[PDB]
């Protein structure tokens, strides 16, 4: 899933 | 990696961890200096730290798994690394819900040229 990249 | 942690940051918050959490503030995203702009920013701050700890490991790349049990993450049993870095995400993941609360738009985008110092671990 998304992340903080 | 970021495939595990962005789920949980979705289970977490209700939010996509991109773009809601990939640009903002000082620390969440792939910068790392001057003074964290609120409670969100600093939960990003504390897992670089995390990730920071872990040098006999790949973070970012390495899969691991974990489940839900009672509403709660729960990190299985794979390597060290593993595990750790499991732990450093489920921290943060739950950093940011704690602190949805003042989670600010304004801080969303943010431009790297306006965090300068290092702030140490």
């Amino acid at each position: 899933l998304a992340i903080y990249s | 990696s970021l495939l595990e942690f962005g789920k949980m940051i979705l289970e977490e918050t209700g939010k996509l961890a991109i773009p809601s959490y990939s640009s903002y503030g000082c620390y969440c995203g792939w910068g790392g200096k001057g003074t964290p702009k609120d409670a969100t920013d600093r939960c990003c701050f504390v897992h670089d730290c995390c990730y920071g700890n872990l040098p006999d490991c790949n973070p970012k790349s390495d899969r691991y798994k974990y489940k839900r049990v009672n509403g709660a993450i729960v990190c299985e049993k794979g390597t060290s690394c593993e595990n750790r870095i499991c732990e450093c995400d489920k921290a943060a993941a739950i950093c940011f819900r704690q602190n949805l609360n003042t989670y600010s738009k304004k801080y969303m985008l943010y431009p790297d040229f306006l965090c300068k110092g290092e702030l140490k671990c």
